[PDB]
Parts: structure tokens; C-alpha cells; sequence
């Protein structure tokens, strides 16, 4: 069922 | 009154998508939608710590070759859809 994960690469605050 | 305005029909700040799987051969399985840069080992790390693993412990392929901590869907000429293979390793032991 939990067989995904999203995931990308830029972050700042 | 209405504070309309129409919008002109350019969107720059979009990015592409790719959508990759990491694939052990246990048959164990998670699929990933990520940006064309995003970096394969952010997939990679999650992949091997759902499994309780080592990422010391195993080796990593696609489309014939390795795959480094900084490759990209740009950087391995990736298609949509695919697949990363996983795989174990077994040193030691007598001889």
C-alpha cells in the first residue's frame, strides 16, 4: 500500500 | 467592482517529472516520481533503510552500469517509467 515516496532537490529558508 | 485581469499564457518556473522504481531481487518494490535532476541516491538511501540494510552491503544498477550518489535522470539518459536494480554481496565465508 505505502510502496511510493516523493522526493526532490532544492531547499532554502 | 471585479479586480479581473487575464494571464499570459507562459508558466517558466516549471520543471519535468520522471517517474523511477528501485527493485530488489526479493521482489521488494517502491515507485518514485521525481524532477529530471533529482539525485538517484535520495531513492537509494530510502529504499535500503525500509529494507533495514547497509548501504555498504549492496551494489546498484541500471541499463548495464553502476550508479553513482550524485547521477541524475539527465545524467543516465532515463525514459519514463523504468527501472533501478538492487543486489547483494557475499565476501568472506570458508574457503
Amino acid at each position: 500500500e505505502d510502496a511510493f515516496i516523493v522526493i526532490s532537490d532544492s531547499d532554502g529558508e | 467592482m471585479a479586480d479581473e485581469k487575464p494571464k499570459e499564457g507562459v508558466k517558466t518556473e516549471n520543471n519535468d517529472h520522471i517517474n523511477l522504481k528501485v527493485a530488489g531481487q526479493d521482489g521488494s518494490v517502491v515507485q518514485f516520481k521525481i524532477k529530471r535532476h533529482t539525485p538517484l541516491s535520495k531513492l537509494m538511501k530510502a529504499y535500503c533503510e525500509r529494507q533495514g540494510l547497509s548501504m555498504r552491503q549492496i551494489r546498484f544498477r541500471f541499463d548495464g552500469q553502476p550508479i553513482n550518489e550524485t547521477d541524475t535522470p539527465a545524467q543516465l539518459e532515463m525514459e519514463d517509467e523504468d527501472t533501478i536494480d538492487v543486489f547483494q554481496q557475499q565476501t568472506g565465508g570458508v574457503y
